[PDB]
RNA sequence: GGACCUGGCGGUGCUUCAUAUCCCUCUAGAGGAGCCUGUUCUGUAAUCGAUAAACCCCGAUCAACCUCACCACCUCUUGCUCAGCCUAUAUACCGCCAUCUUCAGCAAACCCUGAUGAAGGCUACAAAGUAAGCGCAAGUACCCACGUAAAGACGUUAGGUCAAGGUGUAGCCCAUGAGGUGGCAAGAAAUGGGCUACAUUUUCUACCCCAGAAAACUACGAUAGCCCUUAUGAAACUUAAGGGUCGAAGGUGGAUUUAGC
């Protein structure tokens, strides 16, 4: 019956089943699902089977100043445009399947790692094209409810960073995963540390630190050493700018912990000016490379001390057994020194 | 402090009860579990100093010969009136008398609570007699006079493990003017 | 209700309107100026200025009145009234000259006394206390006692004992009988009384 | 809970017209009915085929002009005189407009054996009257 | 007193309800004190006069027959 | 395994409450009888659905044929349809709803606290919250501004409906489709709702409220049974109305329970 047919937005509500219990508590999985497709898309006003030529509405109205009269393709002429368009059909759907192929993260299944771009341009015409953005951890957190039960959220760790210096991470949290990667990118931009950096590439000094249960130690290293840390890590210091480092992460292996961790004790290394200017004498860097010279990499802005720093025969500072068995050669470990990609 | 919790943070705060307070308080405010301790122990005050006024000869020499206990005290939270239930003897006419004299007594009182100016913003007091004897008056008084008549397994999967192709879908493929009149 | 609450009820009493202004206090002086400011509800049709209504048989007619039947309800009362009259006549001509002066022949008189002396003063009412429900010898509240005494009256004319006797000839029976503190009502009266005093060690709950 | 043409809350993002935008309830008192006749009024007769005819009507205009109908249709009936007043769009040429408008009211006059006519109001876009 | 939302109006603001309260609050501890003319105008700007219908009972005209 | 959070639950505390409302109080009922009607069970060759609140004169503002989807028998095969299917799945759905709701909350976007932990965000002489939108409210309908309707979000019950229609998936295609004839729907019984009663505030007649009779085995009381007639229909022991005959249980109904300001 022609009185019984309904529209296509009736009929795709109906059979996607969008809307329902199923879909309420995602008690339906979809790994076979209806998927909308616009059939009007492609469909020509005055095109029909027959293939009559209407003027005016499929056909031009006028050819050679007169006006055009009813006509009708021929059946070879229209097997054409019937098999024209099924083709456009398929050359479409094949549009739809060549889909670019984004990179993954630490692994295929992960998160971690991804770019999520730069964080959106502020109200007042601010900008952070500079700034990258990577995601550290994606977590369903799942909360009981008075009414509803078990209810489903997403926890987003992000960083963000220029590169030169200056890196925040934030907090995310939304029902929708896609809410959640806005919320921490554009709050991460507003709570940003800077790092000091020695020669724009590593670390003033060694950094030994405890937040919470996570223990971070990291190593001053030279050019060329790269970036042989814990993988969230090495994906904090390409934001930060850091390019050569080894860091030990021991205790708990939080995410979180370690994030901002990391970054309370990058933001807390003292500088060889500082350094200076704090004992009011010269920092000297003696490079095996270049042998016995003294290179002055830091002076005092203020007045230059007469008095040596006191030379005790034997400093009271706490060693690292890791580090004393390295050096010794008693640290020995089939996973230490592995050969890896170039981080 | 005690197991009993006495961290507040708006500890400094000065306790205000007043009937104006009420007024202006927000209703949407929830009481807090040691806003009823305020309440309580002030409470305790007004017992106190209800139950020392009452065994001192010289406030009212009325007063003191009747040797009057009082059972409970607890204010309205509201802060209209400070309820003072006394103790009900067990002799009928007793009752009335007492609750006659504290009666005239309770006015000359709120006066005197203000002697303790930290008592000083009391609300009417108001006495209520036990009602463990005193409802039994009542009966008692009408029982007498009343006329009693000429006598004679499906698999349920972890909801933490279960599996998503959002990143799947998200790695697999990166999603998909001028105008003029009579154009020709 | 379709009166909003700014309607006030209506007062109908004439001598209420006639009293002079001198003899009126500043209190009843404002609620007179007041007054003539409100909303007043219209008066029911039952209640009027009539120098014979009497809200009290008004009540009890309204308490005989079966599926809202006011004139068959009203039509028993006034016979009841009528019966009462008559047995008090037939007593009074048929009494010596002594007896005549302590016959009432009022029917009004005989229906207010008959039933005050069915009011009981105190009942039997459920309070609560230990998880269980004791039948507490309560007082009872004027108007609770007034009620109760009409509907004992009206129970006991619609009790199956009577038959065939017509309600104006039971209920006038009733009436003279309890006017002398004699029947079946006036017994309810002295038993619930007696209840009460045998459960008076239960006013404690 | 009722349902019946109650276009449900969202996020706010969800343009719905005035007529999208009013439950049954509203009928008579904020909105106006899409179609005038006589058959509804006490002692008129033939509802039944006016109602069959607005049915089709409405459906046929759908698919007449696919994806050009911005709103309801208001169906106008004087006499044998049938109006048909129509919110399209501003997409389709005029001239193709022009032909489905000769096309249709022709056709429309032969089906049901009365003048018809098409009223065209055209708009850049679908009028918004809230983000439900 | 002016409701709420008519104080609302000559603001141009939104107002909580207990603003509404200290404002009317304030204005009564002005009443009671010896207020001149000029802080009399100002207390009338938020006096919104009330008025009321009469309940007098109307009257039929008189008529007169034949 | 430790600590903590949330939810659920507690023969868990305290406090204040429900306004036809949880208890008592007020009025008329149900629960007992007959009848009407629904369901269950049993029965039958002989639908389905609803089925604690939130099913049970419910889908039906309605089944003698038809309706009809059931049973038996017979028949048709590109079939009223560019077929058809009341076949499975309401735990795939749209559509339209029940329910708390006789509620007042839901909430995008931001901001802040907890070390940037799961989490949390109020104090008015105010101490971190601001909030579009939705609901309530307002407004409108009915006789008012009252009342009654209507309205009533998000969420709860994978609540109801694939048999209103439509439709995803799966299945049937000489049959799970289509047509014809006849037939089923009863009551050992149980139960829900209703009607009529048990009578004297009643029954009959006149009247529409100043009457006369009736009033216990010829009273009250069947709208039941049986018989006849009529109405509708092609078709009526069957449906309805009326008349005749008949004159039964019932004598105001335990625990329990319904509605009304
Ligand atoms: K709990
Ligand atoms: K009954
Ligand atoms: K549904
Ligand atoms: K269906
Ligand atoms: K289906
Ligand atoms: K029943
Ligand atoms: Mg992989
Ligand atoms: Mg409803
Ligand atoms: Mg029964
Ligand atoms: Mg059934
Ligand atoms: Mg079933
Ligand atoms: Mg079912
Ligand atoms: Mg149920
Ligand atoms: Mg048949
Ligand atoms: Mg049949
Ligand atoms: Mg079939
Ligand atoms: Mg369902
Ligand atoms: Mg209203
Ligand atoms: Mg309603
Ligand atoms: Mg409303
Ligand atoms: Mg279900
Ligand atoms: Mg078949
Ligand atoms: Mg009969
Ligand atoms: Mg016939
Ligand atoms: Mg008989």
């Amino acid at each position: 019956s022609f009185f019984t047919k309904l529209t296509a937005d009736e009929l795709w509500k109906g059979a996607l089943a969008e809307t329902g219990a199923g879909a309420k508590k995602g008690r339906g999985k979809r790994t076979k699902k209806k998927k909308r497709k616009d059939l009007n898309r492609g469909q020509i006003i005055g095109e029909g089977r027959y293939g009559f030529l209407w003027p005016g509405l499929n056909v031009p109205l006028m050819k050679n100043g007169a006006v055009q009269t009813i006509a009708q393709r021929s059946k070879e002429e229209q097997e054409k445009v019937e098999a024209d368009m099924i083709q456009q059909r398929e050359e479409w759907d094949r549009k739809k399947k060549m889909k670019v192929k984004r990179e993954r993260g630490w692994s295929g299944n992960s998160w971690g790692g991804i770019s999520l771009g730069p964080p959106d341009p502020g109200p007042c015409g601010e900008t952070y094209e500079d700034f990258d953005t990577r995601i550290l951890e994606v977590r369903n957190v799942f909360t009981m409810t008075a009414k509803e039960g078990r209810k489903k959220s997403i926890r987003v760790l992000v960083a963000v960073g220029n590169g030169k210096g200056a890196a925040g991470f934030s907090i995310g949290k939304a029902t929708d995963r896609m809410d959640a990667f806005r919320k921490a990118k554009n709050r991460a931009v507003h709570h940003l540390h800077y790092i000091e950096r020695y020669e724009d590439h590593t670390i003033f000094h060694d950094i030994s630190l405890r937040f919470k249960r996570t223990h971070i130690k990291m190593k001053k290293q030279p050019k060329g050493y790269g970036l042989r840390c814990h993988r969230a890590i090495i994906t904090i210091c390409r934001l930060i700018g850091i390019k050569d480092m080894y860091a030990k992460v021991s205790g708990s292996i939080n995410m979180l912990s370690l994030t901002q961790g990391l970054f309370r004790g990058l933001s807390r290394q003292e500088t060889h000016q500082q350094l200076a200017d704090k004992k009011g004498l010269h920092v000297v860097e003696i490079r095996e490379e270049c042998g016995p010279l003294p290179i002055v990499v830091a002076s005092p802005r203020g007045p230059l001390r007469k008095d040596p720093e006191p030379e005790d025969e034997v400093p009271d500072v706490k060693l690292d057994w890791e580090d004393v068995k390295t050096a010794q050669g008693m640290k020995r470990s089939v996973w230490s020194n592995l050969k890896r990609a170039a981080t | 402090k005690v197991w009993y919790e006495s961290p507040s943070l708006g500890s400094h705060s000065t306790y205000k009860p007043s009937k104006l307070e009420f007024l202006m308080r927000s209703t949407s405010k929830k009481t807090r579990k040691e806003d009823h301790a305020r309440l309580r122990a002030l409470n305790g005050l007004l017992y106190k100093a209800l139950t020392d006024l009452l065994c001192t000869p010289e406030v009212s020499q009325e007063l003191y010969d009747l040797n009057v206990e009082l059972s409970k005290v607890s204010l309205t939270p509201d802060f209209s009136a400070c309820r003072a239930y006394w103790k009900t003897t067990l002799s009928a006419e007793q009752n009335a008398h007492m609750e006659a004299v504290l009666q005239r007594s309770a006015a000359h009182m709120r006066h005197l609570l203000m002697s303790q100016q930290t008592l000083r913003n009391v609300p009417p007091i108001v006495f209520v007699q036990d009602k463990g004897n005193a409802a039994l008056a009542e009966l008692d008084q009408l029982l007498a006079v009343a006329d009693f008549g000429p006598r004679d397994g499906r698999k349920r999967a972890k909801p933490r493990l279960e599996q998503d192709s959002s990143l799947k879908s998200y790695l697999s493929g990166e999603e998909v003017e001028y105008e003029c009149y009579a154009p020709d | 209700s379709r009166y909003s609450p700014e309607f006030k009820d209506p007062l109908i009493d004439k001598e209420y309107y006639r009293k002079p202004v001198e003899e009126l206090t500043e209190e009843e002086k404002y609620v007179r100026e007041l007054k003539k400011t409100q909303l007043i509800k219209a008066a029911p049709a039952g209640k009027t200025s009539s120098v014979f209504e009497d809200p009290v048989i008004s009540k009890f007619t309204n308490m005989m009145m079966i599926g809202g039947n006011k004139v068959l309800a009203r039509s028993l009362m006034i016979q009841t009234l009528e019966a009462v009259k008559r047995k008090q006549f037939e007593k009074y001509h048929a009494a010596s000259a002594e007896e005549q002066a302590t016959i009432e022949r009022n029917p009004y008189t005989i229906f207010h006394q008959a039933l005050k002396n069915c009011e009981p003063m105190i009942g039997l009412v459920p309070i609560l206390k230990g998880g269980r429900f004791y039948q507490v010898p309560v007082p009872l509240p004027d108007r609770r006692r007034r009620f109760l005494a009409m509907k004992w009256m009206i129970t006991e004319c619609r009790d199956k004992k009577h038959q065939r006797t017509l309600m104006p000839e039971k209920l006038s029976h009733k009436l003279l009988e309890a006017f002398h503190n004699q029947g079946p009502v006036i017994k309810r009266k002295h038993d619930l009384h007696k209840m009460a005093e045998a459960n008076r060690a239960l006013a404690h709950y | 809970k009722n349902r019946a043409a109650r276009v449900r809350v969202s996020k706010g993002d969800k343009p719905v017209t005035y007529e999208e935008a009013h439950a049954p309830h509203y009928i008579a008192h904020r909105k106006g009915w899409l179609s005038l006749h006589t058959g509804n009024l006490d002692g008129e007769d033939h509802a039944a085929e006016r109602t069959v005819e607005d049915v089709f009507l409405r459906k046929f205009m759908w698919g007449t002009f696919p994806g050009c109908l911005a709103d309801q249709l208001v169906l106008k009936r004087r006499g044998n005189q049938l109006e048909i007043c129509a919110v399209v769009l501003r997409q389709l040429s005029p001239h193709k407009y022009y032909f489905l408008v000769g096309y249709s009211e022709t056709l429309l006059s032969y089906f049901y054996k009365c003048p018809v006519r098409l009223h065209l109001q055209t708009v850049p876009s679908k009028v918004v009257y809230k983000y439900l | 007193w002016l409701i709420k939302e008519e104080l609302e109006e000559m603001l141009v603001e939104k107002l909580s309800d207990l603003d509404y309260m200290q404002f009317i609050r304030l204005l009564e501890k002005l009443l009671t004190s010896q207020c001149g003319a000029a802080e009399e105008e100002f207390v009338q700007r938020f006096r919104r006069s009330v008025t009321l219908e009469s309940k007098k009972q109307l009257i039929e005209p008189v008529q007169y027959d034949e």
